[PDB]
């Protein structure tokens, strides 16, 4: 499945940085699609195409000559417009559907104790939930079958940068005789929830 | 415009050949192609701008150079006979729907310059039978024994080039098809009215432009150096 | 891969010429045709995008069949000036083209009054040298090559004497053999029965 | 600006001086691939993705040429207004729960990078280390600055203290993020 790219238009005739990008905003699959290209010089977007407007618009004064010229040439304006179909819709239905949109990586779930156990003394359990994809996830702590919300803290979603995520969930607790603590994880890659238990 | 240079060239194996192309279209992309019967237009190298080049489908034996936006050169460092071809340069815009081609460069790479021969040219006068039967007069031009096949043939009546009533074979024929180094022949017809042919003031010249060696090329044979030259034959009208 | 057929096509003036092309890669989305006249470079003639099934411009039309990955250029009311090599090419994502091998198109003219004859012509410089001219035959007749070595026969050529509203075909034959005559120079060809042979 | 998914199907970045270019595809904040502009190859972040999907690197190389040309134009057009340096910030975290004795990976996430020229290096007990080191390409941010991650393979040990060292034009002295 071949991906296709946005095509940068040619600008009209101590450090400098230029950036160009084509962004495809998908909502409910390809039912709603919005397409925006951006042209950026030293952090300032100066011209852009937006499928909601249907033509290039200058964003600042620097972009005036480009937007007018690009819009005036049918070959340039039509090729940019067509990118909503030929890039966004095409990439989603082809390559994305068989790669990104199908990736399902199961969380490793492990329970750790912060300090050495001592009955009737305060301590912390950490539920480490790691290496999962995609991002949607639910983690909950239970003590003896009842949901705990007090003394519970989760990190934000941690993006590893290698197409997996991580979330660590701490529970401040005091281990007594016979109580069992359970970390409960639900994720689209799991037919049924993962439950891991730590017996006091 | 896209200008190619040179337009014709004979080279020896092992020789170094540079084909240069200049465009004034303010285009960013340039392309080098060769054309050969049975192979079509094959892309050799191309380029999106000065200082960068990209390989085409058949880059082997060829180096490219883009020293500026206007100029794109194809470099043949060790010319081989298989690089004998017609080469076309093209320029176009980024993502361009349209390529703009130059007019072509005929290149012959020869194992040996002793194979190079200029054409002999002869004009055959119309038959009396044609004249009395049709009231028209056909002159025939025969260019023979030339190699390589880089020739351009034209007809000239009373000092001015003509096209009306002319046709020339689309391609030269091999005088000995059994040989790879076979010399070539080419014929052309010029037809006029019998009255025009009968007027002895009128003159008819068959001209063959031949592209061959440089006048600075090395040559030591009994025959004159087969340089680029015009060879002609002329006939005079008669009552 | 972009494949064209046929390699060479001859059509009568006025007839519709049909040039076929097919391709392998289904991503190909842009299909320009280039026209190349002898001694010149190609020039863009007409082009189609995979979203359309037909593109018309004057006498030239592309018909495009995406499912079959087949493509056709129709030239209506073909004129002698349409004789050329036609190249099909394809692109995806506006990246570089890939050309087909080209189809040579020859448009044959109607001959109003066929008057087939074989004439012998003498060299204007040396009367010993001679050439045979087969001329004024209709475009039906095919001039075959010589089965004999040492006898050369050119292909037929149409000349147009514009000021007289007159066109005529011809082919030339010659030889260095001592025993060569015009009357059978074109014997390996299908010569008209009415052919004039003066000598 | 709201969506279930965002594909960035072509990010082109070019810098002067230095003729520094980068070409990448992103989907939902992760890198599909970059195009190696020297080797002229598409390099997928996940090798399994590259087996199912493909991208012709020439699509990236031509985009980089356009953007090189545009930079020259926009530089003149703006009276050679130069980029303003930012101060990058680093965060250091392990990939897996840390267990003494067991091979793991330290990740240094560096944000607010602009311009996107940076040196990110690792210190173990203040001495240079580079075991299994890998860096991502520069990722785009909404404010047109960038972020980037570096990875270091390591064996956790209580005798070992780590620093992510970041040098950038917008920093007077190198910043050390301790872990």
């Amino acid at each position: 499945f071949e991906a296709q790219k946005a095509k940068a238009n040619k600008a009209v005739d101590r450090h400098f940085v230029y950036q160009f990008m084509g962004e495809c905003y998908f909502t409910d699959g390809t039912q709603r699609i919005r397409y925006v290209t951006r042209y950026i010089y030293n952090r300032e977007e100066y011209v852009r195409y937006d499928s909601d407007v249907g033509e290039h618009r200058a964003v600042t004064e620097l972009g005036r000559p480009d937007a007018e010229y690009w819009n005036s040439q049918p070959e340039i304006l039509e090729r940019t417009r067509a990118e909503l179909d030929t890039v966004c819709r095409h990439n989603y239905e082809g390559p994305e559907t068989h790669t990104s949109l199908r990736r399902l990586e199961q969380p490793n779930v492990v329970i750790s104790l912060s300090r050495t156990e001592a009955l009737n003394h305060h301590n912390t359990l950490v539920c480490s939930v790691t290496d999962f994809y995609p991002a949607k996830i639910k983690v909950r702590w239970f003590r003896n079958g009842q949901e705990e919300t007090v003394g519970v803290s989760s990190t934000q979603l941690i993006r590893n940068g290698d197409w997996t995520f991580q979330v660590l969930v701490m529970l401040e607790m005091t281990p007594r005789r016979g109580e069992v603590y359970t970390c409960h994880v639900e994720h689209p890659s799991l037919k049924s929830p993962i439950t891991v238990e730590w017996r006091a | 415009a896209v200008t190619q240079s040179p337009r014709n060239k004979v080279a020896v194996t092992g020789g170094k050949v540079t084909l240069s192309c200049d465009q004034t279209n303010n285009h960013n992309n340039m392309y080098w192609y060769r054309q050969d019967t049975g192979h079509g237009l094959r892309l050799i190298h191309y380029s999106y701008g000065a200082g960068s080049t990209e390989k085409g489908d058949i880059p082997d034996g060829y180096k490219a150079s883009r020293p500026s936006q206007e100029d794109f050169s194809l470099i043949l460092e060790l010319a081989t006979p298989s690089q004998t071809s017609v080469y076309f340069c093209a320029s176009g815009d980024f993502w361009g729907d349209t390529l703009y081609f130059g007019a072509g460069t005929r290149l012959s790479v020869l194992e040996d310059l002793k194979n190079v021969f200029p054409p002999e040219v002869a004009v055959f006068e119309p038959s009396e039978a044609e004249i009395s039967h049709t009231q028209k007069a056909t002159l025939v031009c025969l260019a023979t024994g030339f190699y390589p096949d880089h020739v351009e043939l034209s007809w000239w009546v009373n000092g001015k080039e003509v096209h009306s009533g002319v046709c020339t074979d689309p391609q030269p024929l091999k005088e000995q098809p059994a040989l790879n180094d076979s010399r070539y022949a080419l014929s052309s017809r010029l037809r006029v009215s019998a009255t025009f042919w009968q007027n002895p003031r009128n003159h008819f010249r068959c001209q063959v432009q031949f592209y061959g060696l440089s006048e600075n090329d090395e040559w030591t044979q009994d025959r004159a150096k087969p340089v680029t030259q015009i060879v002609s034959a002329e006939a005079w009208g008669r009552a | 891969q972009v494949r064209q057929s046929p390699q060479s096509l001859t059509v009568w003036e006025g007839e519709t010429a049909i040039l076929n092309c097919s391709y392998e890669n289904s991503a190909f989305d842009y299909f320009p045709w280039y026209q190349q006249f002898p001694g010149e470079g190609p020039a863009l003639l007409i082009a189609i995008r995979s979203v359309s099934d037909k593109k018309e411009d004057g006498r030239f039309t592309i018909f495009f069949n995406k499912r079959e990955k087949k493509l056709s250029l129709h030239i209506t009311d073909s004129q002698p000036g349409d004789s050329a090599t036609y190249f099909c090419a394809a692109s995806k994502g506006a990246d570089r083209l890939t050309f087909g091998k080209g189809t040579q198109l020859i448009i044959q003219p109607y001959i109003q009054n066929p008057d087939p004859a074989v004439y012998q012509l003498r060299d204007s410089k040396s009367s010993d040298k001679s050439v045979c001219l087969f001329t004024d035959f209709d475009s039906e007749t095919n001039v075959s090559e010589s089965k004999d070595s040492d006898v050369y026969i050119t292909d037929k050529c149409v000349l147009d004497m514009r000021s007289m509203d007159f066109k005529s075909n011809s082919a030339v034959a010659w030889s260095n053999k001592a025993a060569f005559a015009c009357a059978n120079a074109f014997n390996n060809s299908i010569i008209p029965e009415d052919t004039f042979f003066p000598s | 600006i709201e969506a279930d998914h965002v594909g960035t199907y072509g990010i082109s970045v070019y810098q002067s001086p230095g003729d520094i270019g980068q070409y990448t595809f992103e989907f939902d904040g992760d890198e599909l691939f970059y195009v190696d502009l020297d080797k002229k190859e598409t390099v997928w972040m996940l090798p399994e993705f590259g087996q199912l999907a493909s991208f012709d690197p020439q699509g990236g190389l031509q985009n980089i040429a356009v953007v090189k040309h545009n930079l020259g134009v926009l530089t003149k057009r703006s009276n050679s207004t130069p980029a303003t340096n930012e101060a990058p910030q680093a965060t250091v975290f392990p990939k897996s729960p840390v267990l003494l004795g067991q091979p793991n990976t330290l990740i240094c996430f560096v944000d607010n990078i602009f311009p996107p020229v940076i040196n990110i290096t690792w210190l173990r007990n203040s001495k240079s280390v580079a075991d299994g080191v890998y860096e991502t390409s520069f990722f785009v941010n909404r404010d047109y600055s960038f972020h980037k991650l570096s990875y270091l393979t390591f064996i956790p040990s209580d005798d070992d203290i780590y620093d992510c060292k970041v040098e950038h034009w917008g920093l007077e002295e190198p910043v050390l993020k301790h872990w």
